[PDB]
């Protein structure tokens, strides 16, 4: 039942979500660590400031506060009491994206596997923020805040407290919450590596250009132009130089991490997209497959159907640092 | 008013009008809940003149709710002269009071952009009385502004009202506790995979080929937002009367026609909608262009 | 006032200003969605010209909105008098009475910054009324502190309503879809690539090298801006205002006057822009200053 | 009023106010944003006399922005004279009309921490008209709660607006973009290491290798400070107003001086700089002292 | 000067600070004498027992620039503007220059200190105040009717440290106020002085301050989480012996359960056994 | 009073040697405790000579504000005066007799925001600044002629309840100000005992439910987070009913459990009818 370090997967996330020393924390388990960060993440922002949105209120007060509001003010006959219904722009820390900070710090107090340093801290913060109001989170919440008026460090530790609140599980106790086993399931596993090798490649390979493409079948039906029966094809990646074109296609599997049969059935895909895929500049065509292996690293090309082809693999396990130099070194072989 | 006139131009199927009605008669209180563009508003001052038989203004009355909309408005309140405080009988007051007159004839009250405003606020009291059951006079009850208990005020059975709600904003996902109870939602589809709606453009000089393969795209799009439910759902999708407009001139239909309108009505709503994935709104102007 | 006249010294392609008439007529209503300094506010006060066909002010009403208007000031509201509130017709009302006193002319309503305010508070009644389809007095519709006696508003056919919506802050942006599909949104691009913005340059005594180079610079930074999508979005990217002004003394264009330009306005714009690394804001600056 | 009398005890380049009166010529407007401790609002003043050329009070206004302050008490609102309410024509009003009156002569205001307050909605119709190019009646404009259209308010060409802000906080910032454009941003360093400054403490019967001294060690502090960026940008790097004043009696001044004003202002300032590190706190601060 | 549990230098430091700087914070953890100092503090600079000068207020949440200076508020006929307190406060020592009145602000830290002062926060500052620094206030009708801080208003302010806010972090304000912190005074002899002429054990007050000092030290121990400011203070033993009841151990543990007991569990929350131990502690 | 009191006397004694001297305190307690029927008691057994006008009681709200509280302006027949509110009236009422003590209890004093109900006046009732060098001049007082000032006879005892979870932690402004002090039910007192006794209750109907119902409260307490001790039920219920003058018996109680206990117990638990039916079925039998 082998998966990779924990620490390795936040790097792969912090890419995944497009944007600090984990050596001091011992505990190895992944809420361990991400609380880590959100518990510093958020008492780096209190030191430069927490974001101030201007709420409106139209409240009824004893006085002129900004502009009264006459027709309410009339309506209700506020005046004889000494009142009216004046608007007034409040400025307080209660924002959307302030409230979800708070309320994730519940969840991450309430887990019941979890550093008890983490959560001593974690306590003290969610005690330090009195005005705020807690919330009841879903992701129709952070589907709002998707707008991104919010600050680039914002963005993240609202990443994080959107991780931790979809990996949130009741565990022994009603109350108590326990942490999803992240690493065993492939999909999300690989939907993080696909979007973390999307992400890692606009960053590091200033030198090419990185897009996902859309592809089009060559396919003409009689019946319809429309051709929606057709499987929809995009592309993983597709990173474009003057020089080569290249596709990847990447995917975390659990039976290739066993040093037997291979699973290559995505594969199968790939060639379509070359097939599919014309290029107007007529450089070259080539294909990548690259998989999460943890013990070693091994690379194979081939030359299949007139098409330059990469089976690959990287130690996830074996260093970040390293595994930065091991990415960029794969790409450059192929790319060129 | 002749159905011949109103239900030709219509896009909604002859089908669900019929259930509109069916409602309409029996409930009294409906609500046509659908995006923009599909024809909300105009069907009902259509249907309010299908129900009383003849077109007649003084029947029918039409009014949009917005946050300052409120009860002293509506129904009863108290307007400032150069000093003085009267009190002025309301639209729906008044308008009840020319239903009175006449039980027999159908009296229409149309109201949209219902969720704007909290029902509460306007209504009222009136809430109560308004409800299908609890009409007549037997039920009636004195005005919060009454001068005395005497007079009272009951919605007669007679009027029919009928509410324009717009499921376009992320908001309404917390839908008003006072619509569901006293108003039935009707849903109302986009309806471009209609017949209709392809022979209002084959009469305007329109190529068959090139209308279904519109509706082929735009189905597909539509599809692609109702497959959302976290930032949009089904309420989001697009209406059929981008394309329907500006074909007065006379001006064909064509894909510059069409390009116009994707590039100044689509394309940005599509940038307000999928602004997270901007390639993904290529991925879709393209395949509208195409 | 013609054509001509106006696209002399305007920065703007003529294919826009021509797709702008050709939405702006036929749907009457529309948006000018662009980065701030690309002349949004300089082309408006010119269309109400073109689109009249004279230069006369009359005809012409401009506001901009300040996130603290309010139905009470646009269109129907209660003020003190002395001792005691009257009712006040507001600015857009007092402007369509006077645009149904001659329908053949045209005229024109230029609300700026129209992002800002919650617009369905501040038109409540008129959303409805704008649309080019739902004017005249067929469709008639009584206000909200409109008096006793049955007097109905409606949005006269000759009015036309232009806004003017940056897009550079985004939480400021218009998410009411109901909303969205009244105007028309036409995209105003900084203009930087076009020949008739280095023409102006070029009289004002200025090398063509320096010219071409400027634009070379600039637009390599607007792609850096505009291919990130999480915060600098494409709207974000830098308009051509700056340029323009400062050079009516006679003051030459060349790096000791550009450099003033970058290390002022700029340069601040680009640490707030990105905030993340100074090794990205000391590149663009210096790649500039190059 | 001349430029050299205020030169004297100004620590702050003469380069940098050139600049300043250079942009402020141009743009109209400006902003001075450094850290607190830099006679941003020591200079404002003096650069407004220098900038009218003349010691007048009554044609300069300095206030102060907070989070209560509005349109309606900036430019115009409806206000209490009394028993009745009335139209309060605001400060900032009033100072335009008293500039209309004399065109030729420079009228300056000077606001004050402008970050706080709301400025979208504070300024509102403002924000187009401070513009450069768009003052003069040509770009009148009618006001929200104006009477009617032909009242308008313009801001007259002569007035020169000087905003004050300070970087310390993150949280209060001008990230209107729409707004920064505006402004004209001009920055401001705590000009420890100038010879205006160590004529300052010089002149005060003080050590001059202890000044060297005190300008080699914060100096550094500073650059500690603006390397970390992410945590602390440059903007928060520490002023020179804790060292220049407190000498008025006559105290020379000794090392003891500075350790006596070190514990009390900087010490605990340098504990929320470095809330994590309370190592790094005692290197910085002792190395002062050793 | 006498009765003072505080060390004299820095009472010492607060006197020169104040009167150079003219604006000074108090911060420290409730229970100090913080109040008392400040009140103490203000008759020495004032050199009479005047308490029409000083004037006490104490912050909270809801406070607003509407009641601090000015604002709009209602009369009997209808609505006018009414002066608040620190403009009525600062007008009554512009009548008076010579003698120094004070104002003293507790629980300072709750409010938005910007938001109630506003204007003067710039008008504070000791080199700021005079007539040509003066500025038109937000509800002042006419510009030329202006607000200045008079000389020789000094303003101390009271600080809670026990209740960290990581809301709004303002280093200006920083500067208009030189911070002092105050520690509770138990190894001070005067503190001792005190319960020692109370008829006081002399083995019984050496073992308090051992007590309490070992509790102390356990809270700064995690700086980040709690820390000197979160300390105990010692004004819980001074109130409720002036009756006549002498120091005993009896007399300790009633204030231990009475007030010691729900502070342990503020700062040590949801850890029972962590207040057992220190609580036991100080009963022994 | 002392003997009708189902709380223990040490508790009892306590609150007065606490409230002497700190002039203000509060009561927190799960519903059913007698926290009303406590403070009037203790208040007339502090004053010594039952004089109900002494003691004057408001319950607090979030609607509840300083116009209400202590002075406000209400309409009159034309036009407006200024309405003196129940804390001002009160106080200048006991400043006359600065002997007598007069006592004030503000039931539900958690809801609101103790703030914006007393303003001012939140400093003037902690006790070290009382009395006539405290004065401050209120909001609405125009002119500088009068000013309000608690006096020293006044103590504040304030009803909390800690019944909801839903309660974050208590507000800054009370814990500073106020002593908390946490009342057990007393079902095992021998007061409530032998208040039954009396009533010819049958010893062993009387020494189960005692039992039974503090292993309900042992469990509903055992709880760490979502229900604590605070939530534990009270003894209210078995008051009502007994002493009208009909006699204990066990179907008695079957009624009370269904009545009050057995919804109560669905809503702090709210998630398993089984461990709702295990607990009220013990309670039966
Ligand atoms: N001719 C014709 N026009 C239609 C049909 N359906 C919708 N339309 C047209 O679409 C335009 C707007 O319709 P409308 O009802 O206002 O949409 P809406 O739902 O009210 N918009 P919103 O939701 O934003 O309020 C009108 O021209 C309307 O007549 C139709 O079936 N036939
Ligand atoms: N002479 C001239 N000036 C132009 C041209 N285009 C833009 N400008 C100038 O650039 C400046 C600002 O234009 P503006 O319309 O206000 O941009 P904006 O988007 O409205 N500004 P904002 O977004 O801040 O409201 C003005 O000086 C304007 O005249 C042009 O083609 N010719
Ligand atoms: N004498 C003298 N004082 C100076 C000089 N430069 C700055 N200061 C002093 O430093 C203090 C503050 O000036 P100020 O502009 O208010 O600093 P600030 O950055 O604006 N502070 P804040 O941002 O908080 O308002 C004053 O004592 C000011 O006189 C100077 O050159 N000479
Ligand atoms: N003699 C003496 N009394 C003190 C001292 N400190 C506090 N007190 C008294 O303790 C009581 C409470 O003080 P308080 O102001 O409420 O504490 P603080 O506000 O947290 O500083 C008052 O009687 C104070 O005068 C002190 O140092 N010496
Ligand atoms: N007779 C008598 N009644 C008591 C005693 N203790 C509590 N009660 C009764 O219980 C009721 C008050 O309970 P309480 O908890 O204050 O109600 P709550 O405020 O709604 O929670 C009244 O009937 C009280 O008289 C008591 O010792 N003797
Ligand atoms: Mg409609
Ligand atoms: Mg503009
Ligand atoms: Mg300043």
């Amino acid at each position: 039942q082998p998966v990779i370090p924990v620490r390795n997967i936040y790097y792969m996330l912090t890419y995944a979500w497009g944007y600090a020393n984990l050596e001091a924390i011992p505990g190895n388990n992944l809420l361990d660590i991400l609380g880590y960060v959100l518990n510093k993440g958020v008492l780096q922002l209190s030191r430069r400031g927490l974001e101030l949105d201007y709420n409106p209120n139209t409240e009824i007060i004893p006085g002129i506060k900004g502009r009264i509001e006459f027709a309410k003010t009339i309506r209700g006959f506020h005046l004889n009491h000494g009142k009216t219904v004046s608007t007034f722009d409040m400025l307080n820390e209660d924002t959307l994206a302030n409230r979800i900070i708070k309320s994730t710090l519940a969840i991450l107090i309430k887990h019941e596997k979890l550093n008890s340093t983490i959560r001593d801290e974690a306590r003290s913060l969610y005690r330090k923020l009195p005005g705020i109001s807690t919330l009841h989170l879903t992701p129709q919440h952070f589907s709002y805040l998707n707008g991104g008026k919010n600050t680039r460090y914002y963005k993240f530790v609202i990443s994080v407290c959107k991780f931790i609140v979809n990996n949130s599980i009741p565990g022994q106790n009603k109350g108590h919450y326990r942490f999803y086993d992240f690493e065993r399931n492939e999909k999300e596993m690989s939907l993080l590596y696909q979007k973390f090798l999307y992400e890692f490649c606009r960053r590091e390979l200033t030198s090419a250009n990185t897009t996902r493409s859309y592809l089009k079948w060559d396919a003409s039906s009689i019946s319809d132009q429309s051709l929606n029966l057709l499987p929809r094809m995009e592309t993983d990646i597709t990173i474009r130089s003057s020089e080569k074109i290249l596709i990847v296609d990447a995917k975390y599997y659990k039976s290739i991490f066993s040093r037997e049969k291979f699973h290559s059935q995505n594969l199968y895909q790939l060639m379509n997209y070359l097939w599919s895929l014309k290029p107007e500049n007529g450089e070259n065509i080539g294909g990548l497959l690259i998989y999460p292996h943890v013990d070693t690293a091994v690379k194979h090309r081939y030359k299949i159907n007139g098409f330059d082809i990469g089976l690959c693999t990287v130690n996830l396990g074996q260093e970040w640092p390293c595994i930065h130099q091991e990415l960029l070194d794969i790409f450059d072989e192929y790319l060129k | 008013y002749c159905l011949e006139d109103a239900l030709n131009d219509l896009f909604i199927p002859e089908t669900t009008i019929e259930t509109i009605l069916k409602r309409l008669t029996i409930k009294k209180n409906i609500i046509l809940q659908g995006p923009p563009g599909v024809g909300k508003t105009f069907v009902a001052r259509r249907l309010a003149y299908l129900l009383t038989g003849e077109k007649a203004p003084q029947r029918v009355n039409m009014v949009q709710f917005h946050q300052s909309y409120s009860y002293e408005d509506f129904i009863q309140g108290y307007r400032p002269n150069g000093v003085g405080f009267r009190r002025k009988d309301g639209i729906f007051y008044n308008f009840c009071q020319q239903a009175k007159e006449q039980p027999e004839k159908k009296y229409i009250f149309i109201i949209d952009e219902i969720n704007r405003a909290n029902l509460s606020k306007v209504f009222g009291e009136v809430m109560m009385l308004m409800e299908h059951d609890k009409r007549g006079e037997n039920w009636s009850v004195p005005l919060t502004y009454s001068e005395n208990d005497e007079e009272r005020f009951y919605v007669p059975e007679n009027v029919y009202i009928i509410g324009l709600m717009n499921t376009a904003d992320r908001s309404l996902a917390v839908v008003d506790y006072a619509l569901r109870r006293r108003f039935s939602f009707i849903d109302i589809e986009p309806g471009f995979d209609t017949p209709q709606f392809r022979n209002f453009l084959l009469n305007k000089k329109a190529e068959p080929s090139f209308v279904e393969s519109l509706c082929q795209k735009m189905n597909e799009l539509n599809q692609e937002i109702s497959k959302e439910a976290t930032i949009l759902g089904k309420g989001f999708r697009i209406g059929h009367s981008y394309f329907c407009c500006g074909l007065e001139d006379g001006t064909s239909p064509d894909t510059q026609w069409l390009n116009e309108i994707v590039m100044t009505d689509i394309a940005p709503l599509l940038e307000e909608y999928f602004f997270d994935d901007p390639y993904k709104q290529q991925k879709w102007t393209n395949k509208l262009l195409g």
